């Protein structure tokens, strides 16, 4: 495998940690709000199976 | 290469159990895992920020169900007093 | 891959070929010509190409073989040493350069 | 709005602690679902193959609005069981439109209303039951790879928390258990059949998987052999989630081990989703041109699902005693022809697919409201029977063992004859509703050259039709070995019934036996709407069947 | 060789060395059914709020390095995130699975 | 004693959090602006970098060519379209140099 | 049909808007004037509906 | 001043029986352009809630306890407020999308557009967005309304990407600024 | 004889009648008896609906009818080359 | 060679190949990268027009910018040169003054306003070049020309003034 450098697409690099921040919000945020309503009801869930009311 | 024995790894699990329930849970993370790393290192093959979001969607996903189902085990523990199939 | 964000924050480096083949298939294929998606097949190959480099692994070591096997037959009498390589375009190297270089 | 009656019940719920609670949270639930409904009956005014929808992650179509409309419905109806007590005291001088509207009645109800039943008392229920609809609506409406799986999770893991939200029972435990640990290995199939698409595709989305498919159909570098597998390994985990064999053998256990009005729920909604799901799935990569892709087709798994189904559905029930697991069994068959439908793609076929499924839940649905129904009218019945005294978990599944249907017709007829007429209508009698569903599908399956399978269909219709048999012989052809409680009308064992007007005032007081006692309102009207529109098909089919005939028009609008 | 890879190797080492002297220098002499109790569902509630709460954590990270693009539309979808997991939270108080008393 | 007062400790503790948040919105504004001033930076020697990387890029991918058709006697064709793609894979000596 | 219509065509705006080299994205202009055309086409039909069809009542 | 470019954006054509007018209008668009009509029907939809609930309570009693029904009756309220505004939301919206007869809008829209060509207006506002966060933000709210009964969204946004092609307005508003022109030289 | 909306008045009647003998209530009692024009009203009312629906039902599908046969026409036309 | 990030490269290839005769030579930049970034505001100042066409140049041809875009490719080398060379005529001094700062302060601009206003100064009264930082905010003074420096390790002398041009 070979590799070289860009100039262009250098000029403000992102972490992964901060490219992921750029989509996750905004663009893909459908998942986000869909892997809410799973935490939600994974807390909800194993709270009503185990513990006496 | 890696992901697709630690897969089988994962299928033998169960091919290789008849009385032992918790490694099922075990065996399922270990699918889980193996799939969540074919698809982390095919994005970092494919620069693609997308996969790696799938992988972390797939974490937390996976943490979330592994809590449901350590919860459904206690439920089921509670009125039995064991995790051992009489096979 | 096609989803166009890649890992420094910058575009997916097959983006260009994804969006390529899309646009494509919209203004080739349709209801009244179904056959004109067969328009796309060279750009879908592109885009399969830029994922996973076959055809460009294949050329590559095809011609590696021939690299090396005529890099043999060749007699190196004084080949540059890595000392010399490292100097290559420097300031006040000039006689490496051209050891190198052959010149 | 779905997620706003989450979001709003979970906070009321998470500061209540009452138990008396449960049956209004509930009512509010029903309430919650008809506004859902109202939504989607607004958002059903344009026509189009599918609409991206919030930066192409979703979709709309009008078959997707029409089923996200069927699930609330359903859902509205299986609410009903933990909205309303099971049993009313009823009297001829508390009848008027003035005494129901202005009077009111005092008497003591616990007991006989079963105020403190075991369903009445769990405030999560309807909360629970509500994510689990997220889930399936979700599914219906993903278009993304992504999408997919976060709505399976969310649809199962609330599927797997009903079946344990019964956490006294030990049977209850037990099923939610099984159901969680074999459908956490379906999942991971479906985890690795999206995965496979995605490290192949270098996509996401569905458009551009069906895009890739479309171009590969013409009639060699990168042959995309990855599509049909891994829809192969995607489909076998939805095979799963449906009970269709030979990934069946889950489905008995865990719908005989939950209670049944859990089970009422659990078995109907999740197919509803999956085989939608599944529809444009079918469609967008069935392969127009035979070429080597149509040689390795994942829509074998489906067809062979089918065969397999119809035949182990059909031969497996000849020997069930206990109800439910019959239930389970029956459901098996009949998935055998859903998915018969569904691998056919052919105009034919999606009308006969989309007639199939909703007949198919409303008549599942007749079943389940019936058995508990008669659970519930044995209050007032005393049996000496040594079986059915060592029976496990009775207040959760009252009726388990066909042998206790045996007379019912002589303990109430009319409901005997509204179960007779559902179980025909699974036979495929004519002109009950279930018969026109199997005619269509044995059209569609006949007409597209499928001569094989119609045949295994038919004579596996005579071998499923001895079990349904057997149930109207118990109900029918004996006498009942259940007789009224000698206690409950002893001719000198009388409740006091105060009735008072608006301002609080004793208008009459009057004596009630256990002949006063009945069938709340609620099933009695489910249960006889319902069974009218299984006998009375031949009268009202021309809209319903029109409804499909235009989706699927739109669908195949080339 | 990297400073980090050497430092592994060092810490790993010094717990070598310690184990190794009393391994080799202390004095050995090998001096050398139950019965099953319930346990408290308390402490797997404990292990659940955390994991579910430490999930919920790690997905508001990236916001924290990406506020400058997110701007106000971001922030929205991070708000309303944060909204739908404190209802959650508030369930957890609420029903007192923490056994407050 | 007034040391332990919630008043003035309460009052204390809201001018040093309002002072310091009148300092971060100082401080943050002007980071912003030393990332303008940076990127204006970078911007400018964009061309000129890029330029000097476009012709190594361009001299390479002849050699590559000249290379192909001079050993294999014609040159295999990866992309149908006429795109500069850079190389994924090179073909390397045997050998390292040998200092 | 054999043709698939895009339930999303605003995926032709999908892209990173940062650290884009130069000509990397490509031309799309035949792409949006494919849409134009189907856009313009389509309020033509509504237009030659009920402006042509309501004139009888 | 035409832009030279008054359909930027690909956008998705939808069949349906009358004109689009805005597939991602403004929420206080959908506001302003609702019919008294929508505002009757919105509020006896969020009474129904509540409503129903109160039926229900005096045919078939819950045998509550003493400040039982007064909880669900709040939570009722809400769930009814909260039903009947997005049902309110929904009939405006939908003659933007030209799914419901739309003539009054169509004309209120050509009215208002072609009064901020004359004023040197954007068509549709200034925003805080980043162009591409405007991208982002328009094709999650475009056509979003009809996911309602499962998801709600509404649209905040100044963006320019409303799926019609804005040639029109141009040519409407140039056509009466020619015609007040000729007023003014007859005078 | 399918007229929908006797059809459907009388469903609403057979849907009162099923359920008091499903409730094993007496069919008349004559404090009940208004819930007869009641089921049967709102039977009424669910064929006006299914009246409606017909009627958008049919415009659609003749429609389709006439889109299939246009696109048939052109196709045909399109082969005579 | 792609441009992905290596992570397990041991060695480097090179290519002695020069370029065909049919391409015009143009000789490279010398000038490492502390004193180009303290040339950059001067080198977009004379060289802005340039620089963009030859990224219009780049845009216009999608997929083969490189080799479709050389000549401009080349008319932006000459035009930096000639501004490294001019700083090198009259502002050597100041120029060495600020990179040498820059190359020991991680190369951060904030931490050499006064080589910077020094040689500002020098450049403006020999090449007539300003520096302009687009969009500043109006309100506030601009960055680069404020006497304090919230971020700067060493507190800047009171006495040392920034240079506003035509003062
Ligand atoms: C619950 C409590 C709600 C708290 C929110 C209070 C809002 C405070 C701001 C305010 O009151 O004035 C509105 C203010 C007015 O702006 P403007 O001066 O008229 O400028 C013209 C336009 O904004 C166009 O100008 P523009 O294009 O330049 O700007 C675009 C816009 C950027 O606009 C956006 O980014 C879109 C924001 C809304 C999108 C989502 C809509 C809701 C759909 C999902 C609902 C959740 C489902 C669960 O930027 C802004 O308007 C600046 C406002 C900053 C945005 C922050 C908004 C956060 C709201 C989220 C609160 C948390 C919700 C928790 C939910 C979870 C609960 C379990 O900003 C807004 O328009 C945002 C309204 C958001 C309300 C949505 C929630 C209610 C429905
Ligand atoms: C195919 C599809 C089309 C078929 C159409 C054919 C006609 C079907 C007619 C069904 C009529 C159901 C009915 O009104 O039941 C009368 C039923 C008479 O039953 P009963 O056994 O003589 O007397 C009650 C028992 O003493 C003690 O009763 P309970 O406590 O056991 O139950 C109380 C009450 C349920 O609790 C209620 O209070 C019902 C609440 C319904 C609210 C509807 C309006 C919501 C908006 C409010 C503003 O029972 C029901 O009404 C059962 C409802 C089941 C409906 C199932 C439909 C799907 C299957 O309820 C009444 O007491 C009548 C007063 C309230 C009538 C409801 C409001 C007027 C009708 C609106 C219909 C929609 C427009
Ligand atoms: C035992 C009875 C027989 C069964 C009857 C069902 C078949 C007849 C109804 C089928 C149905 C919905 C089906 C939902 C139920 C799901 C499954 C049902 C269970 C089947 C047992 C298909 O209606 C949809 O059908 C689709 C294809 O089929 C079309 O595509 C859609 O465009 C069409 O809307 C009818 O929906 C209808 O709702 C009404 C709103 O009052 C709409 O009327 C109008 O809408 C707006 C202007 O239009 C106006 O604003 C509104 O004022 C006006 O009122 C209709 O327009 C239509 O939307
Ligand atoms: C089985 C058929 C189901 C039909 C559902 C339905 O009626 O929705 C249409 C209707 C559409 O309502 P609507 O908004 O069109 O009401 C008429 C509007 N005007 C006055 C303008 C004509 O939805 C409902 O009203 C019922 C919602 C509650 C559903 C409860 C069912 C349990
Ligand atoms: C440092 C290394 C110094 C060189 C090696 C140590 C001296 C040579 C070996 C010790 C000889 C006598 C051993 C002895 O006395 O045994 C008694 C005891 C051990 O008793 P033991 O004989 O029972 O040891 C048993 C050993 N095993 C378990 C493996 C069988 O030694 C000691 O008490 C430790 C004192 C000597 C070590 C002091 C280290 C101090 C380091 C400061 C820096
Ligand atoms: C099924 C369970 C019961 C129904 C739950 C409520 C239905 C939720 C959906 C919905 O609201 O649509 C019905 C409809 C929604 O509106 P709609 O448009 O479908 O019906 C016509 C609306 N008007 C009357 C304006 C023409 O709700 C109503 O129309 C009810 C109006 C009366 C309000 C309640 C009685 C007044 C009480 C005064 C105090
Ligand atoms: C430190 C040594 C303090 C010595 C100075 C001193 O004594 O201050 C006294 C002053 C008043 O107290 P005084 O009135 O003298 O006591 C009663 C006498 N009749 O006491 C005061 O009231 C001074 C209060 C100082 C308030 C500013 C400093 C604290 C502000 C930060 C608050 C945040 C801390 C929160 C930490 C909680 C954990
Ligand atoms: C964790 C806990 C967090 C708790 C936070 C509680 C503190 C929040 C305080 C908010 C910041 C207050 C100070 C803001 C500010 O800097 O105001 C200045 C700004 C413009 O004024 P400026 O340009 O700075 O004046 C020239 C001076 N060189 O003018 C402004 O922008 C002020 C606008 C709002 C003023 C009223 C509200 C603040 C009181």
């Amino acid at each position: 495998f070979i590799t070289s450098k860009i100039w262009d697409g250098a000029l403000a690099e992102n972490n992964h940690i901060s490219s992921i921040g750029n989509i996750m919000y905004t663009n893909y945020n459908v998942w986000l709000i869909l892997a809410s309503f799973i935490l939600l009801l994974a807390m909800v869930g194993a709270i009503v199976i185990t513990i006496k009311p | 290469n890696i992901t697709l024995i630690l897969f089988l790894i994962g299928i033998l699990g169960f091919v290789l159990n008849r009385k032992n329930i918790i490694l099922m849970l075990i065996s399922i993370e270990i699918m889980l895992l193996s799939i969540t790393f074919l698809i982390l290192l095919s994005s970092l093959n494919m620069d693609d920020i997308i996969g790696q979001t799938y992988a972390i969607y797939i974490i937390v996903v996976a943490g979330a169900e592994s809590a449901i189902g350590l919860g459904i085990l206690v439920a089921f523990y509670r009125l039995r007093g064991s995790i051992a199939i009489e096979y | 891959m096609a989803s166009g964000y890649g890992l420094n924050g910058g575009p997916s480096r097959c983006f260009p070929f994804w969006q390529e083949l899309l646009a494509c298939y919209v203004t080739n294929s349709s209801e009244d010509n179904p056959d004109g998606k067969n328009k796309c097949i060279p750009v879908m190959e592109d885009y399969y190409e830029c994922l996973h480099h076959r055809k460009e692994a294949a050329r590559v070591r095809a011609l590696q073989a021939a690299y090396r096997e005529a890099e043999a037959k060749k007699l190196q009498e004084n080949p540059p040493t890595a000392g010399q390589i490292r100097n290559l375009g420097l300031l006040n190297k000039e006689e490496d350069t051209k050891k190198v270089h052959c010149a | 709005m779905i997620m706003i009656s989450i979001l709003s019940l979970l906070l009321s719920t998470s500061v209540t602690l009452r138990r008396d609670m449960s049956i209004l949270f509930n009512r509010i639930s029903i309430i919650a679902l008809a506004y859902c409904i109202l939504h989607d009956t607004m958002s059903l005014s344009f026509i189009s193959k599918g609409i991206g929808l919030h930066g192409g992650l979703l979709h709309i179509t009008n078959l997707t609005q029409i089923f996200h409309i069927f699930i609330f419905i359903i859902s509205i109806l299986i609410l009903q069981l933990t909205s309303f007590y099971p049993r009313k005291v009823w009297i001829p001088e508390y009848s008027s439109l003035k005494d129901i509207f202005f009077n009111k009645i005092l008497y003591y109800r616990t007991k006989i209303i079963n105020k403190m039943g075991e369903h009445m008392k769990i405030i999560e229920y309807p909360l629970i039951l509500l994510f689990v609809i997220s889930g399936a609506v979700f599914l219906i409406s993903t278009n993304d790879l992504v999408s997919i799986f976060l709505s399976i999770e969310l649809q199962s893991y609330g599927l797997y928390l009903l079946s344990t939200i019964y956490r006294n029972s030990e049977l209850s435990t037990t099923g939610g258990l099984i159901y969680f640990l074999l459908g956490g290995l379906s999942s991971c199939f479906i985890l690795l059949g999206t995965s496979l698409l995605y490290v192949n595709s270098g996509t996401t989305s569905l458009d551009g998987l069906y895009i890739l498919n479309s171009i590969s159909d013409v009639n060699s570098w990168y042959k995309p052999y990855y599509l049909n597998f891994s829809l192969l390994i995607f489909s076998i985990g939805f095979l799963f989630k449906v009970s269709a064999a030979p990934f069946h053998f889950w489905s008995p256990d865990v719908y005989d081990a939950i209670p049944t009005i859990v089970t009422t729920f659990v078995a109907i909604i999740a197919k509803i989703s999956i085989f939608i799901f599944l529809l444009e799935l079918v469609y967008y990569t069935n392969s127009n041109a035979n070429s080597y892709l149509s040689e390795f087709s994942w829509t074998y798994a489906l067809l062979i699902s089918s065969l397999l189904s119809l035949i182990i559905g059909t031969v497996v029930g000849l020997t069930q005693f206990r109800i439910k697991r019959l239930l389970a069994y029956s459901t098996i068959s009949h998935v055998g022809f859903i998915l018969l439908a569904l691998s056919v793609s052919s105009i034919e076929s999606t009308q006969a697919f989309i007639f199939y499924l909703i007949q198919y839940s409303i008549s599942n649905l007749n079943a389940f409201f019936i058995l508990i129904t008669i659970g519930f009218s044995l209050y007032g019945y005393v049996t000496n029977n040594k079986e059915y005294k060592s029976l496990l978990d009775k207040n959760n599944s009252p009726i388990q063992l066909i042998s206790q249907l045996k007379g019912y017709f002589y303990i109430n007829p009319l409901l005997s004859l509204s179960l007779a007429i559902t179980i025909f209508s699974f036979v495929g009698v004519p002109p009950l509703v279930g018969f026109f569903a199997k005619q269509m599908v044995l059209s569609a399956a006949l007409d597209n050259g499928y001569i094989f399978l119609s045949l295994i269909a038919i004579i596996t219709s005579v071998i499923g039709a001895v079990y349904y048999l057997n149930v109207i012989k118990e109900i029918f052809f004996y006498s009942p070995e259940h007789e009224v409680n000698p206690v409950l009308n002893e001719s000198d064992s009388n409740f006091s019934l105060r009735i008072l007007n608006e301002k609080n005032v004793l208008i009459r007081s009057v004596l009630l036996k256990g002949r006063n006692i009945f069938i709340s309102s609620p099933f009695s009207i489910t249960i006889s709407i319902i069974t009218n529109v299984i006998l009375l098909f031949i009268f009202m089919n021309k809209e319903w069947l029109s409804m499909g005939t235009i989706l699927v028009q739109i669908l195949f609008s080339a | 060789m990297s400073a980090m890879s050497i430092y592994i190797i060092f810490v790993s080492i010094i717990a070598i060395l310690f184990l190794a002297i009393d391994l080799i220098f202390a004095p050995h002499n090998p001096y050398k059914s139950q019965s099953r109790s319930p346990f408290n569902i308390s402490f797997f509630i404990y292990g659940l709020v955390f994991l579910l709460l430490d999930l919920e954590i790690l997905l508001l990270y990236p916001f924290a390095v990406s506020e400058y693009v997110n701007s106000a539309y971001g922030l929205a979808a991070a708000l309303i995130f944060i909204g739908i997991i404190t209802i959650g939270f508030v369930y957890e108080l609420g029903h007192d699975a923490l056994k407050v008393h | 004693r007034g040391l332990f007062r919630p008043r003035p400790l309460l009052a204390g503790a809201a001018v040093l959090m309002l002072y310091g948040w009148y300092k971060l919105v100082k401080g943050i504004r002007e980071q912003n602006e030393l990332a303008r001033e940076k990127m204006w930076a970078r911007i400018h020697l964009i061309p000129l970098l890029q330029a000097e990387e476009d012709r190594d890029h361009v001299r390479r991918y002849l050699a590559d060519q000249a290379r192909e058709k001079g050993l294999l006697g014609e040159n295999i064709k990866v992309y149908n379209s006429d795109r500069y793609v850079r190389p994924t894979f090179a073909v390397t000596p045997s050998k390292p140099a040998q200092e | 049909s054999r043709h698939i219509e895009l339930k999303y065509p605003e995926v032709f705006s999908h892209g990173s808007p940062f650290n884009v080299p130069a000509g990397f994205y490509p031309n799309l202009d035949h792409v949006i004037e494919h849409y134009r055309k189907q856009h313009l086409e389509e309020e033509e039909r509504k237009a030659k509906k009920l402006a042509a069809a309501a004139a009888a009542a | 001043n035409t832009p030279t470019q008054t359909y930027q954006f690909p956008s998705k054509t939808v069949k349906t029986d009358y004109p689009l007018i805005d597939n991602d209008p403004h929420f206080t668009r959908v506001i302003r352009y609702a019919r008294p009509s929508d505002y009757a029907h919105g509020l006896a939809a969020a009474a129904a809630g509540p409503a129903a609930l109160w039926l229900m309570e005096r045919i078939s009693p819950s045998q509550v306890g003493r400040g039982g029904f007064a909880k669900a009756m709040r939570l009722a309220g809400f769930i009814g407020l909260a039903g009947g505004f997005l049902y309110f939301y929904q009939r405006s919206i939908l003659r933007f999308y030209g799914m419901s007869e739309n003539a009054r809008e169509v004309e209120m829209d050509m009215r208002e557009m072609t009064d901020r060509v004359k004023a040197g207006l954007p068509l549709y506002g200034e925003s805080r967005l980043s162009p591409a966060m405007q991208g982002v933000a328009a094709r999650q709210s475009r056509y979003s309304a009809l996911f309602f009964g499962v998801m709600p969204w509404f649209n905040f946004v100044n963006h320019n990407q409303h799926g019609v092609d804005t040639a029109k307005y141009y040519q409407q508003a140039e056509r009466e600024l020619e015609a007040e022109r000729l007023a003014r030289e007859q005078a | 004889m399918v007229n929908r909306i006797l059809f459907w008045t009388g469903f609403g009647l057979a849907v009162r009648f099923w359920q008091l003998g499903i409730e094993m209530r007496p069919f008349f009692n004559r404090k009940s008896l208004w819930a007869y024009p009641l089921f049967g009203g709102v039977g009424a009312s669910f064929g006006y609906w299914l009246q409606s629906i017909d009627e958008k039902q049919t415009k659609m599908l003749e429609e389709r009818k006439q889109a299939i046969l246009e696109k048939r026409a052109r196709r045909a036309q399109r082969q005579a080359e | 060679m792609a441009t992905r990030k290596p992570a397990f490269n041991q060695h480097v290839l090179l290519d002695t190949t020069p370029l065909p005769d049919s391409i015009p030579k143009v000789k490279e930049i010398g000038a490492s990268s502390a004193p180009l970034l303290s040339a950059s505001f001067f080198i977009g100042a004379r060289c802005k027009d340039y620089n963009d066409d030859y990224m219009q140049c780049k845009n216009e041809n999608p997929g083969r910018g490189e080799f479709e875009c050389l000549k401009e490719g080349r008319r932006v080398t000459r035009c930096a040169r000639s501004v490294l060379k001019d700083i090198n005529t009259h502002c050597l001094e100041q120029f060495r003054a600020h990179w040498q700062c820059l190359d020991n302060n991680n190369q951060q601009l904030w931490q050499c306003r006064p080589a910077e206003w020094k040689l500002n100064k020098c450049v403006y009264e020999n090449l007539k070049l300003e520096k302009v930082i687009p969009d500043q905010p109006k309100n506030s003074t601009p960055v680069h020309l404020r006497q304090r420096q919230i971020f700067a390790h060493h507190a800047i002398p009171p006495w040392e003034r920034p240079f506003i041009p035509g003062q």
